């Protein structure tokens, strides 16, 4: 469905603070295995991943989702890597560069419970 | 070993006390063994 | 991030009391793994 | 009460695990992490009468197979116990190397370690030996910046003692990225030792502070001089003025003055 | 109605005889039937110890000692008299024992 900027930013900060809570699965494989075991409480998929194959497989389970499968889209790959600790680590004075991720799962919420509840309930519409 | 001074040697393993003779001679008065004769 | 974890470090006895109050369960064999007594039988037969 | 099958099988396995030194662990001891009640079952095996080998390997197995709270319960009820027992009952008061490597295997999960090992240790008669040894453990092991910052912020709020200052010194020598709140707890800790002339002092105000407090103050002022405000820096340079060291005082003051506020 | 046997063991005879005469006179001054404080032989536990500490000089020998004395008194009284007397008579050095059976 139609993705807004508030939704995507609140989402990347959800990945940011639920990353600290030791509750993420950062990668295509770890997130697909996260969704096969019923461990994904919310999944984040990047809207700019070049190869569409694995996505054409995840977009078949996105258009027809299960009762325990909520998803949501972000804007870029390198940045969704960044908020998951990967991609980049940029704070007021410090910087460190890695490479960006395609999809990331939130297994344990913790410090972002009401935020992932809001994000998942506004994607219900 | 002697449960006082890290010593494998001198062990009085009798009665389950396991103190080497040197330390057991010192702790003798606190245990109950006193000099009579 | 931090405000979440320090309330768990500084009050770990109270959070252990609340986790042990909410999530304590007595020993139930049918609520473990169901192939567990299969392993009790597989080990005790050498 | 437990089934007599569990009783006899794990008293047998508890007689096995007294002398076990190599090869594979018993099959009944590796299916305990998978139990909903692993703690009623792990007691029949008799935890205090395992060999150091089984301590190390059960540490590996249970801290790598259980959850955070379960790893914490394990490291608290068995590992901390055996640690203190082998340090206290030994005769040069040293720790075995397998129990040690086990502590090093319990610091792979820093939340379980800190909440279950370090914190119930420091608050139950942590002497200089157990903290020389556990201080060596923490000084050797790499711990995430968040759990390190939280453990630091816990050790700062603790009553002053030379071991706890050894620990705070060690976590400050890490030189990681602490949140501004952790650095706040640091500045408050190093603030509580100054003498308030307005009529409000504790014992930390006039007590004799070791080499370790001035070294920890030095490393703090060395790594986090740009992450304190002007006010907190003035409070800390005040603590330098009153409670300063002969050689370290001027260098802590110099490390506070050479910094930019946030 | 309880018929009880008491046995004391001690190394210092003054405390042991203090407790013994105390229990005797306290048991008769409130009218009880008893067998007086019978005195078991003082066993003298000795430990042979070499004179030589460092391997200098020939080998000659020595001896350490302990004297252990044991007494016993038989009584007949209810539950309360036994409880109270056992709580009141507790002394250091002297070890008291209260047995109820007569088999
Ligand atoms: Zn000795």
């Amino acid at each position: 469905q139609t993705a807004e900027v508030t939704i995507e930013d609140a989402l990347k900060v959800v990945l940011r603070t639920a990353l600290v809570h030791d509750g993420l699965a950062r990668g295509l494989r770890e997130s697909t295995k996260a969704l096969t075991r019923g461990e994904a409480l919310l999944v984040v998929l990047v809207s700019s991943v070049t190869e569409a194959n694995i996505i054409k497989l995840v977009e078949g389970l996105a258009n027809d989702p299960e009762n325990k499968v909520p998803l949501i889209k972000v804007a870029d790959a390198k940045q969704l890597g960044e908020w998951a600790g990967l991609g980049k680590i940029d704070r007021e004075g410090n910087a460190r560069k890695v490479v960006g991720a395609s999809v990331v799962v939130v297994k344990n919420w913790g410090a972002e419970t009401d935020e992932l509840s809001m994000i998942m309930e506004h994607f219900s519409q | 070993q002697c449960r006082v001074c890290s010593s494998h040697t001198g062990l009085i393993r009798k009665y389950g006390l396991n103190i080497c003779r040197q330390c057991f001679r010192e702790k003798a008065n606190d245990i109950g063994f006193n000099k009579f004769r | 991030q931090y405000d979440q974890i320090i309330n768990g470090y500084e009050n770990y006895e109270e959070e252990l009391e609340e986790d042990e109050e909410q999530n304590y369960q007595p020993f139930d064999m049918s609520a473990e793994r169901s192939d567990f007594e299969s392993m009790l039988d597989d080990f005790l037969d050498n | 009460a437990l089934p007599e099958k569990v009783i006899k099988a794990y008293t047998t396995v508890g007689s096995i695990l007294k002398t076990w030194t190599h090869g594979k662990l018993p099959k009944l001891f590796k299916v305990i992490p998978s139990l909903r009640n692993w703690q009623d079952v792990i007691y029949v095996t008799n935890p205090e009468e395992w060999s150091p080998h089984v301590v190390y390997e059960a540490t590996k197995l249970f801290v790598s197979n259980l959850t955070a709270k379960e790893s914490q319960k394990f490291i608290n009820l068995i590992l901390l116990e055996r640690f203190r027992d082998n340090i206290e009952t030994s005769e040069d008061h040293s720790l075995n190397y397998h129990i040690y490597r086990a502590v090093k295997k319990s610091l792979y999960k820093p939340s379980a370690f800190f909440k279950g090992f370090l914190f119930p240790l420091v608050e139950t008669g942590c002497n200089v030996r157990e903290a020389t040894i556990a201080g060596s453990v923490l000084a050797k092991v790499s711990v995430p910046a968040l759990h390190s910052s939280a453990a630091l912020s816990y050790l700062l709020r603790l009553p002053f003692s030379p071991p706890t200052t050894v620990f705070i010194k060690i976590l400050l020598d890490k030189k990681y990225a602490l949140p501004y709140q952790t650095v706040d707890d640091c500045v408050y800790y190093f603030m509580r030792f100054r003498i308030l002339d307005d009529g409000s002092n504790g014992e930390d105000a006039t007590r004799v502070l070791p080499v370790i407090w001035h070294k920890a103050f030095l490393t703090f002022a060395q790594r986090y001089k740009n992450d304190i405000t002007q006010d907190q820096r003035d409070f800390l340079l005040e603590t330098v003025r009153q409670r300063g060291h002969k050689d370290i005082g001027p260098e802590i003051r110099r490390e506070l003055l050479a910094g930019a506020s946030r | 109605i309880i018929k009880i046997r008491i046995t004391l063991t001690s190394t210092k005879v003054k405390q042991l005889e203090n407790v013994s005469s105390n229990i005797v006179k306290n048991a008769e001054q409130h009218n009880l039937v008893k067998k007086g404080p019978v005195r078991l032989p003082t066993k003298v536990l000795k430990i042979s110890t070499r004179k030589t500490p460092n391997g200098e000089g020939s080998k000659t020998w020595e001896t350490y000692e302990m004297r252990i004395h044991k007494r016993y008194i038989d009584l007949e009284a209810p539950v309360q008299i036994v409880k109270r007397i056992t709580q009141i008579t507790i002394e250091p050095g002297v070890d008291v024992e209260v047995v109820v059976a007569s088999n």
